[PDB]
RNA sequence: GAAAAUGGAUGGCGCUGGAGCGUCGGGCCCAUACCCGGCCGUCGCCGGCAGUCGAGAGUGGACGGGAGCGGCGGGCCGGAGCCCCGCGGACGCUACGCCGCGACGAGUAGGAGGGCCGCUGCGGUGAGCCUUGAAGCCUAGGGCGCGGGCCCGGGUGGAG
RNA sequence: CCACCCGACCCGUCUUGAAACACGGACCAAGGAGUCUAACACGUGCGCGAGUCGGGGGCUCGCACGAAAGCCGCCGUGGC
RNA sequence: AGUUCAAGAGGGCGUGAAACCGUUAAGAGGUAAACGGGUGGGGUCCGCGCAGUCCGCCCGGAGGAUUCAACCCGGCGGCG
């Protein structure tokens, strides 16, 4: 909407908000990221520490599919199954525990943030964190590895 | 509700007239024709409308029924009062004050009938 | 000292200033002291409930002078009728700035 | 003339909602009157918050409001948030709660009601608690927005844990000179 | 006699002359319509004595008499009889003006209807 | 003592019982400053109004007993209606509205707000206007608005 | 339209400083200069909310409007 | 003179602006003109003013009537 812009309010003001002294010239200071190590050094050093230089090992032909490993924490682990499954297990007469397959839910590794409800559960994952496995053991569950 | 519908049409209505630093509402059943929540003749459950009779004698007082808000055909009751000015004003005053039907519009309806009757008097040059 | 002319007001000057030009700072507003209720509702807790209490508190420099004096809006006086002598120098040099002691009353009469 | 400065004369505060929501403006009409005609400072806070922008009315999670309602002496009180109540899937048991909010998400609404709770809108709250008596006024986390990570001391200054603006995150992005002693320096 | 207003307050105009654009006399390309002078040296903008006056809000008219015609009424442009009806309940403060493009046939109907409703018309004899 | 180039400058005319120089008095003159008042806008007031509530009504006063006083029922034993001779009583509150009080008002570069300022086209709407005369244009015509601008009269024009 | 008294130098611009012996401008009409695209930031409005989003595709006996609109859900692949 | 509604459309002809010019009328004119404020004079035109408050209630005179209150019969509406 052009009718709401400053341009409409600047009609009749001569320099159009750009100053009488400094004016609006073409590219005072260079184009793009010019002068990053020279006249624009302070800006670059202040807002972009780390911009210049090389760090680390370079890897040709990175295939991000290979490192694909989505993670799910413990606190949201029970959301992977229906609420019916959780309650039926808690009031189950025998110590039968539901089996939660995080690979089916689209996760490969189980991390251990948060706490679990006090009921046994069989968790199947490609990878388990140390704390994640500890907390599953504490509530009486088991960690099962899959490939 | 009345307050909800007012927020819809307070500035966007086919009856709205904005001109010469003035605002008028052309909707029927609006005494004063003012764009106002109070005098609006469409949004309220109870509205009073005074307009001249079809023939140039008397006034017709329009009363919205409490029932049938969503049924416009049967929603309004039209009564023709054709008598002298003092009797006509009294009948309207009783229709408003005695029935406790929109008592905020008593003098508005009386003044509107008073102005309509005066218009129906022959004009002398 | 260059920017002010000051001195010691007598009882009459305190009376005329507060009666003619006395305004009270009530709720950050400049309100003329037309009624005693305005004073009492603000300075009542200090025992000042009338213009006479306010004048007495100001004149004798009582224990609530600061609250009573801060209650008074600054006096907006007129230009001195009869003119100034010399605003740019001190009173003892024939001018007007500084401490003129009891002669401030003459200036108050011409400015109030 | 008068020796005063006028740069602070106009106070920048919101006296009406920027929104054109008619339902919200009806609530403002209701709470303008309640704030004016009652001495309840609860009404004055609710009216003030009804004006505020969305960023100044952050959502309140189900977990945080449950935690803030379990504090001692807050049983049977009604939780009031001028904003949205969102469901927190990290919480397992929803206790019976009486809540008043502008918005409640569908799953948060379902869980509160299945627990036996009662959800109120601000018009209903005005009827039940005209002066806001027995209310727990709660706010969502105002600085929970990701923009506050970038606010503060500039990232290139000492002891500045400010998140920089990077088009991508990785080894080649702002991890060299000025980020480690082995490349120039580190702040 | 003409219809009279409900009240006839003394109308005070802070200024009767219009505000002419600076240097609109010296040139024909410069119409008198006011423009704020924004030149760096402009003596009108700098408010030197004896120069073109610049419009400011201090010239604003009393709100009780603003828009009030010298007859004491306030104008209301109308295009037909139906638009004339809205002035029925305020005919002591608001007068009607017929739009410039209404035909002489329609104009006679508006004028006579305004006579019945005691609505003053500012342009009654037009196209007659 | 003391001299510079067009003719010339206590500002000029002039002024010598001063219209000069120094010290002084009274009075008088006027800035957009100060005081008082009017109007405009801005800003502030945790500002007021949903009570249109001509019986409302609005510090906390009622109720039920036991005991009573002050007035109203000594031939001491003594406790009624709200309405009604009148059937009625202005305006208001586009709540984005209306109302009150106080202080304030310079401005380049620049920022922001409002614009019922203005142009062109689109969706709606005005049972809008128009060959009984549209647009445009002209005008010692009449007005409104601080202003941007606008409305109307007359003339010309001919289809929007 | 004219008269008179007081006031009153020519605008734009660059400039510490413009009435300048600084530059542009004889006059009038019409045209004439912060735009659009992508990206990013913050602020504000709206929807939904630990999610959110079909933008690419498909379905609806394509087609005045309609090149619109509606729908998908084992089209959410994917982005964030 | 004629055609045409129109030549106040006459063949680069719809409308016909401004600059600039001619003529007519009015005013003025030795400090270039022009300009702000204030008044005055003249002119143009407007109100068309040129006998110029109406509205409400009450009193008095002088008329006319589909005649008022109340009550009855229908119909409708509001509230419970
Ligand atoms: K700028
Ligand atoms: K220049
Ligand atoms: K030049
Ligand atoms: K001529
Ligand atoms: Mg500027
Ligand atoms: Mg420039
Ligand atoms: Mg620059
Ligand atoms: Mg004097
Ligand atoms: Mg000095
Ligand atoms: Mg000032
Ligand atoms: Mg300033
Ligand atoms: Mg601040
Ligand atoms: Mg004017
Ligand atoms: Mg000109
Ligand atoms: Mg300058
Ligand atoms: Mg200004
Ligand atoms: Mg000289
Ligand atoms: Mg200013
Ligand atoms: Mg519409
Ligand atoms: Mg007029
Ligand atoms: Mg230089
Ligand atoms: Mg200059
Ligand atoms: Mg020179
Ligand atoms: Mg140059
Ligand atoms: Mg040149
Ligand atoms: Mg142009
Ligand atoms: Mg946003
Ligand atoms: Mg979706
Ligand atoms: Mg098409
Ligand atoms: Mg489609
Ligand atoms: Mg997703
Ligand atoms: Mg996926
Ligand atoms: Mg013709
Ligand atoms: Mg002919
Ligand atoms: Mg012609
Ligand atoms: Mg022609
Ligand atoms: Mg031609
Ligand atoms: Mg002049």
């Amino acid at each position: 909407p052009s009718r709401l812009r400053k341009t409409r309010k600047l009609r009749g003001h001569v320099s159009h908000g750009h100053g009488r002294i400094g004016k609006h010239r073409k590219h005072p200071g260079g184009r793009g990221n010019a002068g990053g190590l020279h006249h624009h050094r302070i800006n670059f050093d202040k807002y972009h520490p780390g911009y210049f230089g090389k760090v680390g090992m370079k890897h040709y032909h990175l295939k991000r599919n290979q490192s694909f490993c989505p993670t799910v924490n413990l606190d949201k682990l029970w959301t992977l199954v229906s609420e019916q499954t959780r309650v039926n297990a808690a009031k189950n007469k025998t110590g039968a525990a539901p089996i939660i397959d995080v690979v089916r839910s689209g996760y490969y590794k189980v991390l251990g943030k948060g706490k679990l409800p006090k009921q046994p559960v069989i968790v199947k994952a490609k990878f388990f964190s140390r704390r994640a496995e500890e907390k599953i053991k504490s509530v009486g569950g088991a960690c099962v590895l899959v490939a | 509700s009345a307050h909800l519908q007012w927020m819809v049409v307070r500035n966007c209505s086919s009856f709205l007239i904005k001109r010469n630093k003035q605002t008028y509402s052309t909707e029927p059943n609006n005494l004063k024709a003012r764009n106002s929540f109070r005098y609006n003749g469409l949004i309220h459950r109870k509205t009073v409308g005074v307009e001249p009779a079809a023939d140039g004698k008397g006034v017709v007082v329009v009363i919205k029924r409490r029932s049938g808000q969503r049924k416009p055909a049967t929603s309004y009751v039209r009564t023709t009062i054709n008598k002298n000015a003092r009797a006509t004003l009294s009948s309207i005053r009783h229709m408003i004050r005695k029935n406790k039907y929109r008592p905020d519009l008593r003098m508005a309806a009386i003044r509107r009938a008073s102005a309509i009757l005066r218009s129906q008097k022959p004009v002398m040059v | 000292e260059p920017y002010i002319a000051w001195g010691y007001p007598n009882l009459k000057s305190v009376n005329e200033l507060i009666y003619k030009r006395g305004y009270g700072k009530i709720n950050k507003k400049r309100i003329a002291l037309t009624d005693n209720a305005l004073i009492a509702r603000s300075l009542g807790k200090y025992g000042i409930i009338c213009m006479e209490d306010l004048i007495h508190e100001i004149y004798t420099v009582g224990k609530r002078f600061k609250e009573a004096n801060n209650f008074l809006w600054p006096f907006k006086l007129s230009s001195p009728r009869g003119g100034m002598k010399k605003k740019t120098t001190h009173f003892v040099e024939g001018g007007d700035a500084g401490n003129r002691e009891d002669q401030i009353n003459r200036l108050i009469r011409r400015m109030n | 003339g008068v020796d005063i400065r006028h740069n602070k004369d106009r106070k920048v505060r919101r006296k009406e909602p920027k929104s054109q929501d008619i339902y919200l403006r009806l609530l403002v009409k209701l709470y303008r009157f309640l704030a004016r005609r009652t001495n309840s400072t609860f009404n004055q806070v609710v009216l003030k918050r009804l004006f505020m922008s969305r960023t100044n009315r952050p959502p309140l999670s189900l977990s945080r409001m449950i935690r803030k309602m379990k504090l001692p002496g807050r049983e049977n009180k009604t939780a009031v948030v001028v904003g949205t109540i969102t469901d927190d899937v990290r919480v397992q048991e929803v206790p019976k709660l009486k809540v008043c909010a502008l918005r409640v998400t569908s799953r948060a609404r379902s869980r509160i009601l299945r627990a036996g709770g009662k959800i109120l809108t601000f018009d209903q709250l005005a009827l039940d608690s005209p002066k806001g008596c027995g209310t727990v006024l709660l706010s969502g986390p105002r600085k929970g927005r990701e923009v506050y990570r970038h606010f503060g001391k500039a990232p290139g200054t000492p002891h500045s844990h400010t998140k920089p603006y990077v088009r991508s995150k990785g080894r080649k992005f702002e991890r060299a000179r000025g980020r480690r002693a082995s490349r120039g320096y580190k702040n | 006699a003409a219809l009279r207003p409900l009240v006839k307050p003394k109308i005070v105009k802070k200024r009767t002359k219009k505000f002419i654009r600076h240097q609109s006399d010296r040139y024909v390309k410069i119409k008198r319509n006011w423009r704020k002078p924004r030149g760096i040296d402009n003596r009108v903008r700098r408010r030197f004595k004896g120069q073109i006056l610049m419009p400011n809000i201090g010239y604003g008219s009393n709100k009780k008499t603003k828009h009030m015609l010298p007859s004491g009424f306030r104008k209301f442009l109308v295009h037909n009889v139906k638009e004339l009806e809205v002035l029925l309940m305020c005919n002591k403060s608001y007068c009607a003006e017929i739009a410039h493009n209404v035909s002489s046939k329609n104009r006679k109907a508006i004028v006579e209807r305004a006579a019945q409703l005691a609505i003053r018309v500012t342009n009654p004899n037009a196209r007659l």
